[PDB]
C-alpha cells in the first residue's frame, strides 16, 4: 500500500532491492533484479501503491544507474496501468 | 480440460504450434475476469488458468537480444493461490529459456 525508501541509507543495489522486498511485501523468492521487480509490480503487489523515494540523488550515487533503472520499472508499471504514485523527494 | 503447465509440455507446444496452450491468459485478461494479484485469487476467477503470454522486456539483458526479436513469458507449474517463481521464456524466433529463481538465472531448453 505505502512504501518508503530512505535514499541516504542505500549503500548498494542490494540494499535497494531488499528495502523494496520489505516495503512492498514481495515474495520470499523475490529475484532482486529488474525483471523480478516488474513481475512483482504487475502480478503480486497490492494497489493502490504509493512509493515515497527520499534522497533519490544520494541513493543514485551508491548504486550507479541502478536507482534510475529501478525507478524506470515503477514508471513503466504505472504506464502499464498499475495504480502507483511516485513521490521523489 | 487437461492443463499443460510444465516446462517441457509448454516448450514442445510453443515449438509445435507457435502459441501457448489454451490454459494461459495474460495479466490484462486475468484482471478483466476479476483477478487481483494481492488476493492470489486467479484460480477462483479463472479455474485452470495460469498467467502467460505477456511481452517480456528482458530488462537485465540476460536473454539474447536481437533486432526484431521480442520475448514473452509464461508461468510454469502454477495451480492456484499466489504465483510462484517459475517462468518459461520464448522468443518470436522460438528460442526457449526457463527460470526457477524469479528471473535471477536462466537456462536454455530449446
Amino acid at each position: 500500500k505505502k512504501a518508503v525508501i530512505n535514499g541516504e541509507q542505500i549503500r548498494s543495489i542490494s540494499d535497494l532491492h531488499q528495502t523494496l522486498k520489505k516495503e512492498l511485501a514481495l515474495p520470499e523468492y523475490y529475484g532482486e533484479n529488474l525483471d523480478a521487480l516488474w513481475d512483482a509490480l504487475t502480478g503480486w503487489v497490492e494497489y493502490p501503491l504509493v512509493l515515497e523515494w527520499r534522497q533519490f540523488e544520494q541513493s543514485k550515487q551508491l548504486t550507479e544507474n541502478g536507482a534510475e533503472s529501478v525507478l524506470q520499472v515503477f514508471r513503466e508499471a504505472k504506464a502499464e496501468g498499475a495504480d502507483i504514485t511516485i513521490i521523489l523527494s | 480440460a487437461q492443463v499443460i503447465n510444465t516446462f517441457d509440455g509448454v516448450a514442445d507446444y510453443l515449438q509445435t504450434y507457435h502459441k501457448l496452450p489454451d490454459n494461459y491468459i495474460t495479466k490484462s485478461e486475468a484482471q478483466a475476469l476479476g483477478w487481483v494479484a494481492s488476493k492470489g485469487n486467479l484460480a477462483d476467477v479463472a479455474p485452470g488458468k495460469s498467467i502467460g503470454g505477456d511481452i517480456f522486456s528482458n530488462r537485465e539483458g540476460k536473454l539474447p537480444g536481437k533486432s526484431g526479436r521480442t520475448w514473452r513469458e509464461a508461468d510454469i507449474n502454477y495451480t492456484s493461490g499466489f504465483r510462484n517463481s517459475d517462468r518459461i521464456l520464448y522468443s518470436s524466433d522460438w528460442l526457449i529459456y526457463k527460470t526457477t529463481d524469479h528471473y535471477q538465472t536462466f537456462t536454455k531448453i530449446r
